């Protein structure tokens, strides 16, 4: 396949119109977009398939396993480059084959044994870079469909997972939700996240505790005060869908109440993560939470966040949050 | 815990397993559930269980205590054991004996002293505990470390005893349970006797009664002060509208009801 | 914005929702304290009723108590008795 | 019947102690009551809840409240609802399901939203005969309906409530009055609700939308109906006619248990918003006389 992208692509090269204003009226294609589909296409067809045959042989082994957890990732990686849209959903349904017919044979000799932890483990490596790589093919349906498929393992397998798998696991379904325009449930996993990573490393630094602690803050106030909308439930003729369908979302996560804002900035102050904090943003909680100081709260609280814009290089990881607390500060 | 915060739903529960006895035996041990920040002992709800009283032996069903906190655990998992109520001001040597049972399952147990009646007091109740250490030979010299009992209301419970408190203000102790606009009206006899007394004290601390005049000067002068002031025609805007909209919906019930009533007239043929 | 003014409350007929932040707190605006007036003389007046300390109603606070305690021991063993015939209903009604 | 029902105080604190730790939310939670009863008055002075999910829970505890000899005769069952509704088929399932062991049965349908705005609701309602009368024929059948008539006023008849104690009880209300912090009775005269009144008219008004939709469909089984039998007529003066010369199914109704059971609900709105009407309409009234001297 490597072979014939590229002579695909001197073609291009190769080759540089009646016949192309005709095409335009019909659909936008570029023309290395229509040397790819005659030359290269057929063999990554092949590429695909010879990818999508050697899963469906080698599974539900015991003695084989690392050459099927790698052939997932590999298969990954391919679709990465060569942006198969349509055959990501072919890889999840096929995916969730092997996850039935594991649960169902476990008599022959080298049936997969999933309460034993390290085959469970590449299993939470084989479904994390499906989650890991669509985020980068933009398919969200189908990362949220990886979280899915991810939360079922914890009921398969009957011990609790790994703490490194989990470090991770808890880092990108924050980030995730983050894309998807929702800052209440953004902070829901890090204010699980936090509880987390106290306990695979407990003597790690002050800093490292520096790093952790002062982004569930703004995790909480990168919050939007005004709720969600009800306006649109209203109009389109479906009515209390929102405490409908975030349970689901919560109880997806791991904890299983709906979070909510005066129940979320409560269980960080609860904790004193304050002590913990940058002295620069030890003062948050008492400017906009708290004190009636109705003057105050434009200078003061800008000042903060005028710290936050003067270090994107040395700290970038809260400036997502920018513009999100100043929609706080007007109401 | 150095404060226990009791519920009033532990009291009558008390009393009607008190006036439901074995007839002869003076207590009824039983345990409790509820919940702890360890400077506030909660306790929530109460049951029954029988003894059997003999001479310097109560003889505790030790696999019957086990099961009402299994029943009770099967309506939730999420209150712990705090301690046991005995009733009376006295404690006998069978007092002392029934504690150190509940310290092999071990809380802190938090204990209760309940009377019937202090004969010329009142019920009386303190909230007790043991625990103490011991020198080998003679360990039994024991006493009761006490501690303050305070109830807590909620806000369904409080506008629900209520209607419970009426039943003193009664001859044989029964109201029938009560209309809105008799306790819309209530609640101006509720003002009416209210207002009596500082309007008797107004005439009082015009003219002589002025020792203590400022802190009943400073409450005065702010419930006046904490009511808003509009000139009435902002007023009968809000209000008389208002009017427009309940008498509406008075219209419109019945606008419909007897379309529901006329329909019902219709398909009962 | 003919005078470009703004103005916070100055409406009184707004029915008050259920899902405001209460937040940092002050006196509301009117429109929270036109309504909910009942209530200041509900509460104050009855805080009230203890800055006097009113030393006749007192008198009939006490003898309400000492009559209902005593109430009891006049009562007692009147309902304990009828509540063993009461037993005893229970073990004849339901063999009906 | 029963004429008369009436509480010990023990019932009710209890009941409070099922919605005040229990769920919290809107839960649907539900119990057992208990108690003898003495000649026409029913005599409460128990109950013990359900969780949120049988008879096997429920047989077992009779046994343990007759070890401490207290009365352990199953009366009826309560339930928690929300605002106005709590009419269903599956309470009075389960509610003829205990008529039928007893004849004297109830609900006291506890609703906690309009005591915490309010007066005391709880709903001590018992069964007519004649809606005791159709199950015990089991034919929810139009033609039986108006023979043994049922039409909506007798479709759940209210028993009135009396308040009883002991008087230890009384010494233990006039214990815990004075000890206690004080505790001021203001939220009976609230004077702004327009969403307790909101969500009383908004379940109102699915439930007449069901009402609509149950009278619309009962216009096309008529049309069902008006066809069919002119068809048939039609049907009969064709085949009259043909063998002078030589010498099919009807429809269902739309299942008459629900239309009842519409009106009867609908019936819980029209007595409650009404009495809540002169209830927010008597503290604007009297606030009309707190305005009544400020110029």
């Amino acid at each position: 396949t490597e072979a014939a992208k590229e002579e695909s692509q001197q073609m291009v090269l190769d080759i540089e119109t009646p016949e192309s204003v005709l095409l335009s009226a019909v659909s936008g294609e570029d023309t290395q977009d229509r040397t790819d589909r005659l030359l290269l296409t057929p063999w990554v067809k092949f590429l695909w398939e010879s990818y999508r045959q050697c899963l469906d042989l080698l599974r539900n082994n015991s003695r084989v396993e690392r050459l099927y957890h790698d052939i997932a990732q590999q298969a990954f990686k391919f679709c990465l480059q060569y942006t198969r849209k349509a055959e990501f959903r072919k890889l999840c349904d096929n995916l969730r084959m092997h996850l039935s017919q594991i649960q169902r044979h476990h008599n022959q000799s080298t049936a997969i044994n999933l309460n034993n932890p390290e085959s469970q483990s590449m299993h939470l490596e084989t479904r994390l870079v499906q989650l890991d790589s669509a985020i980068s093919m933009e398919l969200w349906q189908e990362a949220f469909k990886a979280v899915e498929d991810i939360h079922g393992l914890f009921s398969l397998s009957k011990k609790p997972p790994k703490p490194q798998l989990m470090a991770n696991y808890y880092n990108k379904v924050s980030t995730v939700f983050w894309k998807s325009g929702n800052a209440l449930f953004h902070a829901s996993t890090l204010h699980r996240l936090y509880h987390l990573s106290r306990e695979m490393r407990k003597n790690l630094t002050q800093d490292e505790m520096q790093r952790m602690s002062t982004r569930v803050l703004l995790a909480t106030l990168s919050i939007p005060i005004t709720p969600e909308r009800t306006d649109i439930a209203r109009l389109l003729d479906m009515d209390g869908i929102i405490v409908e369908k975030q349970r689901r979302l919560a109880t997806l996560l791991g904890l299983q109440a709906p979070p909510t804002r005066i129940g979320l900035i409560n269980d960080m102050v609860r904790f004193n993560v304050l002590q913990y904090v940058v002295p620069e943003v030890k003062d948050l909680y008492n400017w906009l939470e708290v004190e009636f100081n109705p003057l105050k709260l434009c200078e003061r609280v800008t000042k903060v966040l005028n710290w936050v814009r003067e270090q994107p290089e040395k700290e970038p990881e809260l400036q997502q949050y920018v513009p999100q607390l100043q929609n706080n500060t007007i109401l | 815990g150095r404060v226990v915060r009791l519920h009033p739903v532990i009291l009558a529960s008390i009393v009607d397993s008190y006036e439901r006895r074995n007839e002869g035996a003076a207590r009824v041990i039983g345990t409790l559930l509820g919940t702890v920040d360890k400077h506030s002992v909660e306790v929530t709800n109460c049951f029954s269980v029988p003894h059997n009283e003999s001479e310097d032996e109560v003889a505790v069903d030790m696999e019957f205590a086990k099961n009402m906190y299994e029943l009770h655990k099967k309506v939730s998992p999420n209150e712990l054991i705090l301690g046991w109520y005995a009733t009376g001001h006295d404690i006998t040597e069978h007092s002392v004996l029934i504690h150190e049972y509940y310290s092999r399952e071990a809380p802190n147990p938090i204990h209760l002293t309940v009377d019937t009646s202090l004969q010329n007091g009142r019920m009386s109740i303190k909230a007790y505990v043991s625990t103490l250490m011991g020198v080998p030979g003679r360990t039994m010299g024991v006493m009761f470390t006490p501690l303050t009992v305070k109830y807590a209301y909620y806000d369904t419970e409080r506008i629900g005893v209520d209607l419970i408190m009426k039943t003193c203000f009664s001859p044989n102790r029964v109201i029938g349970l009560s209309s809105d606009l008799q306790q819309v009206g209530g609640a101006s006899a509720r003002i009416q006797d209210a207002l009596s007394t500082v309007l008797q004290y107004a005439e009082d601390v015009l003219s002589g009664k002025v020792s203590a005049d400022n802190t009943v000067g400073r409450f005065l002068m702010s419930l006046v002060n904490q009511v808003p002031k509009i000139v009435p025609d902002d007023f009968e805007t809000m209000l008389n509208s208002n009017i427009n909209d309940l008498l509406m919906v008075t219209y419109l019930a019945n606008l419909t009801q007897s379309q529901i009533a006329l329909n019902e007239k219709l398909v009962n043929l | 914005h003919t005078s470009r003014t703004l103005s916070f409350g100055s409406d009184l007929n707004y029915a008050t929702r259920e899902d405001a932040p209460i937040g940092p707190h002050l006196q509301s605006m009117p429109s929270e304290q036109i309504r909910n007036q009942l209530t200041a003389m509900s509460s104050v007046l009855a805080k009230a009723l203890e800055v006097i300390k009113p030393a006749h109603i007192l008198q009939e606070k006490e003898e309400q108590h000492q009559l209902a305690v005593t109430a009891y021991l006049k009562n007692s063993r009147k309902e304990h008795q009828r509540i063993l015939a009461r037993r005893q209903t229970i073990e004849e009604r339901k063999e009906r | 019947a029963v004429k008369q029902v009436q509480i010990d105080g023990l019932v009710v604190l209890k009941i409070i102690k099922h919605y005040q730790e229990e769920g919290q939310g809107t839960e649907v939670v539900q119990g057992v009551l208990l108690g003898l009863v003495v000649e026409d008055r029913l005599e409460i002075t128990n109950c013990f809840p359900f969780p949120q999910h049988e008879v096997q829970y429920q047989m077992e505890m009779m046994r343990s409240l007759r070890h401490v000899n207290i009365d352990h005769l199953h009366v009826g069952w309560y339930q928690s609802t929300y605002y106005g509704s709590f009419v269903t088929r599956a309470l009075l399932d389960s509610q003829f399901s205990y008529q039928h062991a007893i004849e004297e049965s109830v609900v006291l349908i506890y609703d906690p939203i309009k005591t915490a705005q309010g007066s005391l609701s709880l709903k001590a309602y018992r069964l007519t005969p004649k809606l005791m009368e159709v199950c015990k024929e089991k034919d929810f059948s139009p033609e039986a309906l108006k023979k043994a008539n049922i039409t909506f006023e007798y479709m759940f008849e209210e028993v009135p409530i009396v308040i009883k104690n002991s008087h230890l009880i009384n010494v233990l209300m006039w214990e815990l009055e004075k000890k206690s912090a004080v505790a001021d009775k203001h939220e009976l005269l609230s004077l702004a609700s327009s969403n307790h009144l909101g969500k009383n008219l908004q379940l109102l008004m699915d439930r007449v939308d069901e009402m609509s939709q149950d009278i619309v469909k009962y216009n096309t089984y008529m049309r069902n109906t008006s066809k069919q039998q002119q068809q048939k007529h039609q049907y009969q003066q064709r085949r009259q006619q043909e063998n002078m010369q030589r010498q099919f199914k009807p429809p269902q109704p739309p299942a008459r248990m629900d239309s009842l059971l519409i009106a009867g609900q609908i019936n819980t709105y029209c007595q409650n918003i009404k009495e809540f009407t002169a209830q927010n309409l008597g503290k604007l009234f009297m606030a009309q006389a707190l305005q009544e001297y400020n110029n």
